[PDB]
């Protein structure tokens, strides 16, 4: 029923403003007070402000002024949330909330990942990892596919075009001076390789490219 | 302005068993306020006015406490329920959170897996060399590494992300990845991670030889 | 405020053959002017006034047009001619220039001729290694350029630069570098650049070996 | 808002012997002042009003002059003077100092000694390449290095930090390195490091190969 | 007759400000309106103002207030250009115009090209390229002089101190995080080479460096 | 008697305040004046201002307005300097200095180093540096230790956990994109080693790292 529904990405320089949105439907929009909450990596949940369309009420953060300036578009239906400033403080999550007057939430929007960096769009790079040379310990032979150097996230790298799923660790990306760094790794029996093809899949939809790297032996 | 601590920060317990996650205020509160978020997902409310339970919360939660200590109770742990929990308090505007009593699920001792793997000669092309590691599969997540170049250790250019704990087995698996040049990766020979569990004193050890 | 839309963008035109470049305008405009700039040179008035030639424009360009629609004539095309060619506008400050018709010389099929480079020791000393390809001699400009190490492809850390039209023999030319790191060069031994033009499906392939 | 420039600028005196170091000012001054200050320490007053000395001060320092040019003599130069000397003024704030007489104690002709070092293993493993090339125990202080990779120079990615004159036998050292790429160290053999000084116009040359 | 002379280039910070001139001869300066264009890599001409001496009238484009400042010195002789803002965007090419009353130009100045950019300049490297370890195939080698992690434009490149013009083809430079990269091949016949000395010639000005690198067979 | 007692080092980002302090004793505080002075690598001693508190003056060179501003707390005990812009130019040893009247000076204090600077704190790295593979020329031998990539400054580097210190020359590091390079040579006789061990340790205070690496023969 209730669904507040909000953008996947934004990314933005250091210095520049966002305007954030929250298409919310399930309920009477003018009824319920609408919410704003910051999450960074480990630092837990900062709430920013909220606002009442009914009676206009817009309550802030001390914290948060002026940086966030909130408004609300009635007909058309959204939530509205300008960050003015823009630092590499500001690179957080951004949720989008409903709650029945102040001051708790019921249910919480899809959450914009918002990323502030001088960095420009880049490639990913893609590279073939394979085991040492002569034979792997064990019955189960171990594969990986590293993606070094890309900007922004994210990546969907998949497994024999989605032929291998089972026994995969796709490990999350780290910041590494503008370029993100991805590693992933599969582990499968030495009766399938080098007997069958596998091949590590990679696809960037900010730079539309589409990679397939074979694993040769050494 | 009310600081509100969580503990503890990490908590373990098995499935079936009872759970006591706390919070503490400052000062005086009033109605207390909790919430679920699941890796991958948005947060959303279980617990309002310390006690009532909201819509679609399965029956095993519970709430309860006074002015500034406050509980989260959990009467059996289902595999669903390993996720962040987050305190939440009014009546001081702000209105903020706590630190976040991360629920994780209990699993018997798991031993790494190792996987050490040499520079691509595609990487080695462009004048950068990194060397990848993979500890694979391991409970509890803490876990020490240690890069060592010829014997001497290397601390510099060193990347290690782990993983959320897995949904079938619960165990935990991090990358470990140190960069460095064509000129620092010809000068030596040997390249070996260590990996420092728990489980064993003694460490597992997986190397290789530039050379060879 | 009026959006100047040139067409087309690259222009390509053989020696003694007329040649018709034309600017679109988003509403009624009463005058035009045009700009001709050679590559390395600044930019000079060509036509003023829709029509009139400016002093030392030679017997051969001509402008007509109105409203919204407007063309620049060449009657017999000149190697002298070869340049960058902009659109200009009043009458509604601002006062906007046009995208810029690039004038090309046409010259018959030419097959692009590669040499592949190793990285200099000098380099390899600092701890950076750089594989330089070179294609010379080749039209028209478009081209695709593909490193592969080992077999694979290799994309980031890839620098391509082009060189103007030669005003000789009217062929393009450019140059591919990637930069690797000593660490990341020695951990792999083939090393290729792959020349795709239009003047053949199959690729000129130049490449060699480390080892060696 | 008067410059004072100090002359000259780096000074060398035998101990034992008179030492006269001059200040010179923009336009007409009252009053000089004097300041010390000795390697990793706090600056120090020792004359002031031009001629008066300070509390602390031995008896060797002396300063007199007028109007625009002004004199720090030392009677007899010892050990413990070799420091920077700085100029002071007002009766124009600002207020402002001089240049900085650098006192250098003198040393009878010392020869450089170098000692070059391959990158190590761990640095190697990295990706990066550092070539360390030590010149140690020279007089005086300027000294020329020059990198040759296979016989041609470099002269990107050079580092070169001086210390300060020992306490000991008065003579200088230096490190030079020069910092390079896996892939760029590993595509030449022949490293050379030569030390251009003033005792003999004959390069002393250290030098080694990679692959040996 | 009439020209319009301005400075080669001007290398200024982020933040700061730059004060560009054009010195006019050939006809009555305080007649003829002076316009002033921007034109950048790819994107095309964009005008910025034009003031007129008689009458003083400064006319400006509204994208582009306040971050030009347009003034006249009458002696000498020149118009003034001053740039307030300074940021990544300015980096273009600055053009002095002539133009009788608005608005359109006759004759057009040297230009001046404008880096804004916080890297320090900095000594270019030089190095040689020899082809591959044995022989070349045909009758015509190629060779090469890499010039790698220099900062500002321009190099002045010659083989043979100015005895090797022929069959020379030196490609434009790219900028690579502050530092620029260019090389130069060269096509001569195997008669002459490594028979006769080939040795490429590179200064750079701001740095006062001459390097001449002999190739030497591998 | 006189002493004027101020922190080690501040390490502050652009843009922020640095609040600088000054704990006098030996003499009546509230009776001679203070100044501050600026000192650079290799431009010499700048003046910054001074303070009476009696009587309450506070002087300014013109050029420091208004990036410091000077406060005095009389009780406790100290001079107060806050430097407001922070930027690249700021980077520089600050000294206390205390005088009789204007406008010189008779006591310093201890000087703080100030580093402006966008980089993070990060832990050293340490390498073995071996000599040639074989012998050395002569009867004494020369080995290295180099510490490369970290921030902030300083390092402690000994020899032998202290048991070497004679014939070590500690070179002073240098700045290379953030992060800090460092190195020291000791020059010892052929008959200790390696017959004997010899061992460069490494401490650095703001990442807690104790690093004691051992030089083996190649």
């Amino acid at each position: 029923q209730v669904q507040l529904q909000q953008p996947g990405a934004e990314l933005v320089r250091p210095g520049s403003s966002v305007k954030l949105s929250c298409k919310a439907s399930g309920y009477t929009f003018t009824s319920k007070w609408m919410h704003w909450v910051k999450q960074r990596p480990i630092q837990g949940l900062e709430w920013i402000g909220n606002i009442d369309p009914s009676d206009s009420e817009t309550h802030y953060n001390q914290k948060f002024k002026d940086k966030a300036t909130l408004t609300v578009d009635k007909s058309s239906s959204t939530a509205y949330m300008q960050l003015s400033s823009l630092t590499s403080e500001d690179s957080a999550v951004y949720y989008c909330a409903r709650g029945v007057t102040r001051g708790y939430f019921d249910v919480w929007g899809t959450g914009t990942t918002v990323t502030v960096s001088s960095a420009k769009t880049t490639a990913p790079s893609v590279y073939p990892l394979a085991p040492v040379c002569g034979g792997t310990t064990g019955s189960s032979v171990t594969l990986g596919c590293l993606v070094k150097g890309y900007f922004p996230e994210p990546v969907t790298l998949t497994w024999n075009s989605g032929s291998l799923s089972s026994g995969v660790h796709t490990f999350p990306a780290l910041l590494q001076s503008g370029l993100y760094t991805l590693s992933s790794s599969v582990t499968v029996t030495s009766n399938t390789w080098p007997s069958q093809t596998i091949t590590c899949n990679v696809a960037h939809p900010a730079s539309s490219t589409k990679v397939d790297k074979k694993i040769e032996p050494r | 302005q009310i600081v509100l601590t969580q503990s503890p920060a990490i908590m373990s317990a098995s499935p079936g068993e009872k759970v006591t996650m706390t919070c503490s205020a400052s000062s005086s509160v009033t109605y207390m306020y909790w919430y679920q978020q699941k890796p991958g997902s948005s947060p959303r409310l279980l617990i309002y006015d310390t006690s009532n339970l909201a819509s679609g919360v399965p029956v095993r939660f519970s709430g309860s406490g006074s002015g500034t200590s406050y509980s989260l109770t959990i009467s059996r742990m289902e595999a669903e329920d390993a996720a962040t929990y987050y305190c939440q308090q009014r009546t001081n505007y702000p209105l903020t959170f706590g630190a976040g009593t991360k629920l994780e699920l209990k699993r018997a001792d798991a031993a790494p897996t190792v996987s050490i793997f040499p520079p691509s000669s595609e990487q080695l092309t462009s004048g950068g060399a990194s060397v990848v590691c993979f500890l694979n599969n391991f409970y509890p997540k803490d876990i020490n590494v240690k890069w060592k170049i010829d014997g001497s250790e290397r601390q510099n250019g060193v990347l290690n992300s782990w993983t959320d704990q897995d949904s079938k087995d619960s165990t935990y698996s991090m990358s470990s990845t140190l960069t460095l040049t064509k000129d620092e990766y010809e000068r030596h020979n040997s390249y070996t991670c260590e990996a420092t569990h728990k489980t064993s004193t003694s460490p597992i050890v997986k190397s290789f030889n530039r050379n060879e």
